[PDB]
């Protein structure tokens, strides 16, 4: 399986990058996408060249570090993965593929394919939690929860943050992030005290980081890793025309340090 | 000498009477104390967040993009509680004597009840954060059983427990970094402790991104960097994960208790070539159909399901028939181990064995099967490329969790004043063995439950103030940093850092591995310093040191490891008795359990740096067991 | 669905006295089976009507009323019983005095689920 | 003889000492195991839902047309209970004590 | 509910006339023996509610035996019934074992008798002399 990658090198935040092709002879079918660029970067190294840089920590789609477009499609072709899921058996001998950073103004790029996503950080700052503090909480079964009311908040819960979503939005948009986290904090009794303000607050922060509108065109759904519903939006619109109908003002943005 | 601190009295008031005991700093006090936290997994963010609830001001570090990137998030298995919500018989004494019994008696019995009791405040307050624990028809909460344990008192995520436990303390953390209490430097490893007049008053920290070398200054240092499994090349660890933290503080002046106590897991994803060191848990609730088994021919080019059943070796079937299969993972993985070493394995490069299904979808039904294994099969699936109903599974044993770590006394405070461990760094509690669901639980309740009690005791019995980041030994620190930095990118030989790497693994886990014996550790303790200074001399590590060189940061964790890996080694020779996870074949029963010397090993071996890496200091902790008796 | 020993303390969660006293007159039923017996239709719409009256006035049966009333009501209809025509005969012979504002609130239940989308589990097929 | 295997030490911890002492099965072995309950009264059927809940293959009996047409139906006193919400100086130790006079001193105090 | 409850049985009205009453008897404290685990003197034979002797003594106070049943039932009985059976090989025994067949046969008898008797007394008659 000979197989020819066109990566995208760019030397920091400030030098601009170009594209540029490595062809490799020998690629394992079984082997995945992050150990053929293990292997690249070894054969770069012996050679004499600079390795390609790329985030990755758990290799098992969980912990939501992996950020690759490739062949222009967020997480590669296969959906319901991520980037360090997805394995060399999916591709054929002799193709061309192309490997690229997100790309929005709210993520910087830092290296060749390293970007800075600390927008999403900020944005959970902004009321994405419930206040309580240790020590003051009741006993757990208190308060019930119906079976269907925790299915859902679990199915909005399982967010890895990986920001493929706002790679693959046109607009380049934050709506499915901030919507799943609004809607797994939203079907809980425990978030209910302060959820008008909440969605209020997080939707002004992403609006103040940079991110553009959604014209619910619904790319972000389709490349999304654990398959976020475009129900969360519907369930944010929800929640926010209810606080706008409240009254309720967006507080102060968090300013990075 | 290595004063436990542990209360006296009964063991049910002994947690209060030290709380009652203990110093406390004025609430107006706290906003004078600064508080530094290395690491933001379960325990490091836990801590976090309640300090900065509390009123210090907290510097939480990580080498991640994010506080949200951690091996905490990966956790699949549920979290114990003591809850007795399923009216089994579960109780906190019951819990306790679980957790000091499954440890084989290698722990002091105060620590274990002191998280058996706090588990349940655990659960309340995961519960109160909206952490989205499986509910019943009813609205109440929903329990399982651990694949083995007598009672269910196991909460559980439908099959993400640590990464929802995980976020609600990342959600808390965040809310306190709004607030201004607390302050992230994400991307940035501490790559030294900085002790001025003998306390731990800071640390050197090197910025990823730009490669700035940054000194901090605190009263108080927290380390919660998690596990050194990773010592071997190929672990079920993150491929970040290191002992680089615990390995400086050590040598500052911290105690290692008991480096060579390691736990691995029984079926894991084999490797696909000698390029991949990183193995996919699976679950243990596999292996319950059994049929492991391997062809009986070296050789075998026939496809596994076209073997017939006569032709099939089915080890652990005709050794060990006891049990039933169903043997400890110990025995199981150890026998897998040496089947694949004798050049009988199935996988690409010939490591893995059989682990077939047909039987038991033939003789259960395939919905069922289906119905309890769904998600496992499709993972196999998707990374293997090989569908578990129709073909058998593969399976290796790997190094999974490390059980040692550096020593702390009852108030999780190092044998360097002010240095506190707190998580999987510490030797703790678990003794010889971490039973299932278990760290998950020690994270959360010394970052949430215990820390800041102890952290508040130490702050108060000292002022505030004093050091800056200007004293000459903050110098010296940056100084050797930067000179072990230069002489890294200047060595330029010709292996690179992952040959070393592999070697250093494959090494350790051939001789102080599964199975260990006084010639195989007397053999590899002579060959680690040769691989060393291999590293040391022939090693290619390319880049600058100003930039995002990640080649960099892995020499580093490499050159670290080379150096904890004779320690351990020392360790696993030192000890002559089998225990838990660390296994003699000299001091085995003949079915193959671990046989133990309660009259001559019955303490807590602690490691001093003696500055000579073949000649730590040996200091021992006694064990006493009053209500638990060693059987 | 409540399972032994998961349960809170039992001044939790408050219920108004008005609450506990109308689930308390659709919770007295024997289960004689009269009103059906009376129902010219041969319908158990009362005696369901007061099964989900009763589980639908407290607190504790709110997590799973919109499923239960409309599993409840298949299963009558598997079971073999007649349509309610509204006549009132079961409430006329019902040895309890259950009102017919219990099949009003089962009536308004079926109607909130069915807007739901709720649908019918499998019914449960006699031993 | 009869033994009747009371606990030892306080009375107060001697239920929970028990509990602590006693045997345990599996939750996976409890479908392996049948219970035959014989009568569905308060007991009967309290019974018969815990073991369910619990996994265990269980077969009730009664001899009515219904298993809530047994006895105990008939109750019309309230039932007692040790929580002292009406704040008079009701208390576990006090309804132990009550119980155990109101006996006539004829009963096992651990039951 | 009560003078009502009266005058629909009786027929009298307690606001104009005297009530009747008779003492009869309500409840029985005796019964089969049980240990702690609430089990009888045979092995594997638990006795739980008011066939078990249990606890009330000699005398049995109000709205004690509903409490009673429902502690048996709910918080004791699977503790000891678990204790038991852990101590104690599954299955073994089917219904074709000669133990089964001899009180089966007893019982057919049994029945047999009762119906070929065909006396004159009726059932009734003697439960109500016994009484
Ligand atoms: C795959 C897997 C599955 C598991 N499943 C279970 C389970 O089901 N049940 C259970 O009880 N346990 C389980 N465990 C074990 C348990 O989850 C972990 O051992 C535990 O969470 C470790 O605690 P920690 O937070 O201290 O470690 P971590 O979460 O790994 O902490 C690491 C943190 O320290 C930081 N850090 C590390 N080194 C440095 C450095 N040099 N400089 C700066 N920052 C640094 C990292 O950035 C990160 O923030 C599992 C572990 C693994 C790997
Ligand atoms: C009118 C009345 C009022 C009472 N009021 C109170 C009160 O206020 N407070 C209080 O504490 N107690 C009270 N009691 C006592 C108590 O409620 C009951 O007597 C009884 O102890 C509790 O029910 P149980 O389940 O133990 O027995 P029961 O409910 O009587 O159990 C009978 C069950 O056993 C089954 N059964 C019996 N024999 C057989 C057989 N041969 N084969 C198969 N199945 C069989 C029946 O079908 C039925 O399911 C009262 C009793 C009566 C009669
Ligand atoms: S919503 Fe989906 S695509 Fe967006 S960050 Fe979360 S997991 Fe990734
Ligand atoms: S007639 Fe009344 S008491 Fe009888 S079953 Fe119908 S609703 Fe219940
Ligand atoms: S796809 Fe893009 S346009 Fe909006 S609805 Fe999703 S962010
Ligand atoms: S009388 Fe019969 S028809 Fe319906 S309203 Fe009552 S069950
Ligand atoms: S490395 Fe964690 S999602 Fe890819």
């Amino acid at each position: 399986m000979k197989i020819t990658l066109k990566i995208w090198r760019q030397k920091n935040r400030n030098t601009p990058g170009e594209f540029k092709t490595y062809v490799m002879d020998n690629v394992n079918p079984d082997m995945s996408f992050l150990e053929m660029l293990d292997v690249l970067n070894e054969d770069l190294m012996s050679r004499g060249e600079e390795p390609v840089a790329f985030d990755h920590d758990c290799r098992e789609g969980i912990c939501g570090m992996c950020s690759l477009m490739i062949n222009g499609v967020a997480h590669g072709p296969k959906n319901a993965i991520t980037t360090c899921q997805l394995h060399m058996r999916s591709f054929k001998d002799g193709d061309t593929i192309t490997v690229e950073p997100w790309r929005a103004s709210a993520f910087p790029i830092l290296k060749d394919l390293v970007v800075d996503r600390s927008a999403f950080d900020r944005i959970i700052q902004a009321g994405g939690y419930i206040s309580v503090s240790t020590g003051s909480a009741p006993d757990a079964n208190t308060i019930p929860v119906s079976k269907v009311a925790a299915d859902r908040a679990m199915d909005a819960a399982a967010c890895i943050g990986c920001g493929a979503c706002v790679a693959a939005c046109p607009n380049g948009s934050a709506m499915l992030f901030t919507a799943a986290k609004v809607t797994h904090l939203a079907l809980l009794p425990q978030g209910q005290p302060e959820r008008y303000q909440r969605v209020v607050n997080m939707v002004a922060q992403a609006d103040f980081e940079g991110f553009g509108n959604c014209t619910n065109i619904g790319e972000c759904a389709a490349v999304c890793p654990k398959e976020i519903s475009l129900e969360t939006i519907a369930q944010l619109n929800r929640d926010l025309v209810m606080a706008a109908l409240r009254g309720i003002e967006p507080n102060t943005p968090i300013v990075p340090a | 000498v290595l004063d436990s601190k542990v209360p006296t009295g009964p063991i049910e008031q002994r947690w209060d009477k030290h709380r009652f005991e203990m110093k406390l700093v004025n609430p107006a006090n706290r906003r004078k104390y600064t508080i530094i936290v290395v690491g933001s997994g379960l325990a490091g963010a836990s801590a976090a967040a309640t300090l900065g609830e509390a009123g210090y001001n907290v510097l939480c570090f990580c080498y991640q993009d994010s506080p949200r990137r951690a091996h905490s998030i990966a956790a699949q298995g549920g979290i114990n509680a003591a809850k007795n919500y399923r009216n089994d018989g579960d109780s906190i004494y019951r819990l306790f004597y679980d957790t000091v019994k499954g440890g084989d008696f290698r722990a002091r019995e105060s620590n274990v009840y002191r998280l058996a009791q706090v588990s349940v405040n655990i659960i309340d307050q995961c519960v109160a954060q909206g952490v989205p624990f499986a509910r019943e028809y009813g609205g109440l909460l929903d329990n399982r059983s651990f694949g083995g344990a007598q009672v269910a008192r196991t909460f559980y995520a439908r099959g993400q427990t640590g990464q929802q436990l995980l976020l609600g303390a990342y959600q808390a953390l965040s809310r306190q970094i709004a607030a201004g209490t607390v302050k992230m430097f994400p991307r940035t490893e501490m790559l030294d402790l900085v002790v001025v007049d003998g306390r731990a008053r800071g640390i050197i920290t090197r910025d990823m991104v730009t490669g700035k070398i940054t000194r901090y200054a605190a009263d108080a240092v927290v380390l919660a960097t998690g596990g050194y499994g990773n010592v071997f090349y190929l672990s079920t660890n993150a491929k970040g994960c290191n002992a680089t933290a615990i390995w400086r503080a050590h040598r500052r002046g911290a105690f290692f208790g008991n480096p060579c106590f390691t736990q691995i897991h029984p079926t894991c994803i084999p490797v696909s070539g000698e390029y991949q060191s990183k193995l996919t848990l699976m679950s243990e609730s596999l292996r319950n159909d059994g049929r492991i088994w391997v062809p009986k021919k070296k050789g075998d080019t026939r496809r596994p399901q076209d073997i017939p059943e006569s032709e099939r070796d089915y080890y652990l079937e005709e050794r060990y028939p006891s049990f039933g299969n169903l043997v400890p993972r110990d025995i199981a993985s150890r026998a897998a181990k040496q089947v694949c070493d004798e050049g009988r394995g199935v996988g690409p490069g010939g490591l893995g064995v059989y682990l077939d299904f047909a039987d038991a979808i033939k003789r259960l039904g395939r919905q069922k099967i289906a119905e309890r294994y769904g998600n496992l099969f499709d993972m196999y699936k998707q990374i293997t490329g090989e569908d578990p109903y129709e073909t058998p599974m593969r399976i290796y044993p790997a190094v999974h969790y490390t059980m040692g770590g550096l020593w702390v006394d009852y108030n999780l405070q190092s044998t360097i004043p002010g240095l506190f461990v707190i998580g999987e760094a510490n030797f703790s509690d678990h003794g010889a063995n971490r039973l299932g669901a278990s760290a998950l639980m020690q994270g959360l309740a010394d970052g949430y439950f215990i820390l800041p009690y102890t952290i508040a005791n130490f702050l108060a019995q000292v002022k505030p103030g004093g050091v800056s980041i200007d004293r000459p030994e903050f110098a010296e620190a940056e100084a050797e940093i930067n000179q072990r930095i230069q002489r890294l990118l200047s060595i330029r030989g010709k292996r690179t850092v992952d040959s070393f790497h592999r070697e250093l693994g494959k090494l350790m886990w051939d001789k102080c591995g599964m199975a260990r014996n006084a010639a195989g550790l007397r053999e590899a303790l002579q060959r680690i310093p040769e691989i060393r200074a291999e590293f040391w001399e022939n090693v290619n590590v390319p880049g600058e040191a100003n930039d995002l060189n990640q080649a960099l940061e892995k020499a580093g964790r490499v050159a670290d490891f080379l150096e904890l890996a004779e320690l351990m080694c020392l360790d696993a020779l030192h000890r002559e008795e089998s225990c838990g996870g660390h296994f003699r074949e000299e001091y085995q029963t003949p079915d193959g359990e671990a046989l133990r010397n309660d009259e001559q090993f019955s303490y807590v071996a602690a490691w001093e740096f003696t500055g000579d890496l073949a000649k730590p200091r040996l200091h021992k902790e006694p064990l006493v067991f009053e209500y638990v008796k060693p059987t």
